[PDB]
Formats: C-alpha cells, structure tokens, sequence
C-alpha cells in the first residue's frame, strides 16, 4: 500500500537522482503519476488534499514533487499534424510541411 | 462598418460578434501550458 499523499518522500529506488527538466519532453514518475510529458511548476490552485491530479482522460494533470515543496503542473508532450503541400506526380513533387 | 472599431463591423455586427462565444481547441489554450508562448498560436493545445 503505497502512500501517494503529501509528505516528503522516504523511499525511492537505488538509481541516482535526476532533478526537474523544464520545457523539454521527459519521462516523469512522481507520486504515482507517470506518463510522458513536459514538466513546469504550479500555476494551478490546489487544496492540500488535492496536490496531485489525474484528469477524466486518465492522464496526469498535476503532481506534487517528492523532494522539493513545489506542486508541479505537467502537461503531456507536444505533437501536431503533418500537412504536406504537394502537387501531382505529373510534375516534379514539392514538399512544404505545416 | 464603423472603421473606428477594432474590426470593420457595423453597430449591428458588434452585437452579432460579442454576444457569440465559441469554444474551439487551439483558440482555447492549455492550462499550465506545455510548449511555446501563450501568444498567437505559439502555444500547443490539443485539449487533454
């Protein structure tokens, strides 16, 4: 029974600490909440009993940091469509990508 | 149109626009942000 609740961490793995990397896509795993996403720091309002979040989509919304006193806002890593502007094959092909 | 307005809208179009709120992803930005500036469409949004 793993307590994901607010208190400083007392148990973690044998692997060396890596601190928070802001505005880069990382693999995160804090207080039960893991996934692939971009770490920043709390802009969202929190209750002390709600210092971590999973949304209706079953993804991480927010998490409280195990070593520091900050609540992190985590937003899943950026992606976007590849829209290629290309002619017919009756002419030389061009590739512009939106 | 009344050119003195932010957009060349008539006194009637002003109401047809300010009394219409549309909810669309990418025009509604993220909460907490992921990557890029809040400005323009510089900040990526794809709801959840």
């Amino acid at each position: 029974s793993f307590e994901l609740l607010h208190a400083p961490a007392t148990v973690c793995g044998p692997k060396k600490s890596t601190n928070l990397v802001k505005n880069k896509c990382v693999n995160f795993n804090f207080n039960g909440l893991t996934g692939t996403g971009v770490l920043t720091e709390s802009n969202k309002k929190f209750l002390p009993f709600q210092q971590f979040g999973r949304d209706i989509a079953d993804t991480t919304d927010a998490v409280r940091d195990p070593q520091t006193l900050e609540i992190l806002d985590i937003t899943p890593c950026s992606f976007g469509g590849v829209s290629v502007i290309t002619p017919g094959t009756n002419t030389s092909n061009q590739v512009a990508v939106l | 149109p009344d050119p003195s307005k932010p957009s060349k809208r008539s006194p009637i179009e002003d109401l047809l626009f300010n009394k219409v709120t549309l909810a669309d992803a990418g025009f509604i930005k993220q909460y907490g942000d992921c990557l890029g500036d809040i400005a323009a469409r510089d900040l990526i949004c794809a709801q959840k």
